[PDB]
């Protein structure tokens, strides 16, 4: 029974919320520009773009 | 102790109890077998300590849990959507998805 | 759609200009693409050209997804349903604009 | 606009820990920054409406504004409030106070209440946090007294800098005539009270 209550108290110590979001994998930031090339060019595919013009 | 450390204290406190039964079977052995008063004269000065000191350690783990004041109710989470590490890591995949 | 326009004029080799100005061209951070895919009105002017000295019949075109073919000449601006309406309108040009130019 | 609401103090010592039990599970956090002027219409004759609500409350939200920028006083967004009082016999029940949420657009701003001639009175700044649940929201409080009258510059003046966090779940009814949003939002926010009850004890207070 003491093992029971002990496990209980374990749960009570551990049922507390995590202080924040916690680290995992944020490694290697994605390219901003290959994304833009996919977006634009694959959407610009087969188009007669005249650059930007004034 | 903090986080798991109280619980960890209980974890290594775990094996501290079963052998008290060895001390107690020997408490019986002191006169049942060994036939010497001196033995239980020592182990009554041991069994009660090995038990009760652990019990006090427990009751203080609980009362100081009651000082740490961890909430018992589980919050019902909102349907969570995206934590920041999840989001930017998904962006990393998006780079991999390029 | 714009491909249908371009193919429509590849049919006759008249000069014209697709003119993108995309939100997704821009992204100062990864969260601006989040705003770069809004349904908001998107200008795509076209510049059909065979006439020389006279300025092009410059076109307004903002194909909003919901909630989109209005050209303008030296006469009057005009919304068109189908791009085909633009085509036939410039056919009204291929006759009458030619004739009116002949009378000038 | 019949706001429905409760109140419960949070000591600052446990505050952000509560926020962990909040913002991770809720919309926000959103810091609040809004300069009050609760002008009092000192008027004649009695019986005056005289009630605290009856006194005017221009409400300049300024949370995005700089702490020292000078254009604020009549260029940054303002508001105004009289508001009805919370219901009589609203024991423990969330208080129901109808609200006139005023808005305005001119270089002149404050002036009209003095065009109504109303006198200056007490002033403060909502400065707590707010966490959404659709039309409903919780609004835990911080109401520091400004360092000087019409001065946006911190430090400001909580009655104690061991400032209570007057936690405050709420909603805003359009009209009180139907039973719908009554029991509905009272239920949803009672469940919100069950959520806070995992870490707090809100209560009604007479108004």
């Amino acid at each position: 029974q003491l093992l029971d209550v002990s496990r209980q108290i374990k749960s009570y110590w551990l049922t507390n919320s995590l202080s924040t979001s916690f680290p995992t994998v944020d490694y290697s930031e994605p390219d901003l520009e290959k994304v833009k090339r996919t977006l634009t060019k694959l959407q610009n595919h087969l188009l007669e773009v005249s650059l930007i013009e004034p | 102790s903090s986080d798991t450390q109280q619980v960890q204290n209980i974890l290594e406190l775990e094996a501290k109890i079963p052998d008290i039964l060895s001390s107690a079977g020997k408490c019986i052995e002191a006169i049942q077998l060994n036939n010497s008063l001196e033995d239980f004269r020592k182990y009554s000065k041991e069994f009660l300590e090995t038990v009760e000191f652990i019990s006090t350690g427990l009751r203080r783990q609980a009362l100081e849990l009651e000082k740490a004041e961890v909430p018992v109710v589980s919050l019902q989470p909102k349907k969570r959507y995206a934590s920041t590490p999840l989001s930017n890591l998904i962006f990393d995949q998006s780079s991999k998805l390029i | 759609e714009s491909l249908e326009f371009q193919r429509w004029l590849k049919q006759r080799d008249i000069s014209f200009k697709f003119m993108p100005n995309y939100p997704w061209e821009k992204a100062k951070d990864f969260l601006e693409l989040e705003n770069s895919l809004s349904i908001n009105r998107l200008s795509i002017s076209w510049r059909i050209m065979v006439s020389n000295f006279e300025p092009a019949i410059f076109i307004q075109h903002t194909p909003t997804l919901h909630g989109v073919w209005r050209c303008k000449d030296q006469y009057s601006s005009n919304q068109f349903s189908s791009l085909k309406n633009v085509c036939q309108y410039i056919e009204h040009h291929i006759n009458s604009l030619s004739r009116r130019s002949k009378k000038t | 606009m019949q706001e429905l609401y409760l109140l419960g103090v949070v000591p600052s010592r446990r505050f952000e820990a509560v926020v962990n039990s909040l913002s991770k599970t809720l919309d926000g956090p959103k810091t609040i920054l809004e300069f009050w002027v609760v002008y009092r219409p000192k008027d004649v004759p009695p019986n005056l409406p005289r009630q605290p609500d009856s006194w005017l409350r221009l409400c300049s939200n300024i949370e995005s504004h700089d702490e020292t920028d000078t254009e604020w006083s009549k260029n940054t967004q303002w508001s105004m409030y009289l508001e009805g009082n919370s219901e009589p016999k609203r024991e423990d029940k969330c208080g129901i106070r109808p609200v006139n949420r005023a808005k305005l657009t001119n270089g002149s701003v404050t002036e009209f209440v003095e065009k109504m001639g109303y006198e200056f009175s007490h002033e403060y700044i909502i400065q707590g946090l707010e966490y959404f649940f659709f039309d409903t929201t919780v609004r835990i409080y911080q109401t520091l007294i400004p360092s000087q009258q019409r001065s946006i510059k911190p430090p400001f003046h909580p009655m104690n800098e061991e400032q209570p966090w007057i936690l405050h779940v709420y909603t805003h009814v359009a009209d009180a005539s139907n039973q719908v949003a009554m029991a509905k939002a009272e239920a949803n926010l009672t469940k919100v009270k069950t959520l806070l009850s995992a870490f707090c004890d809100l209560k009604n207070v007479r108004l």
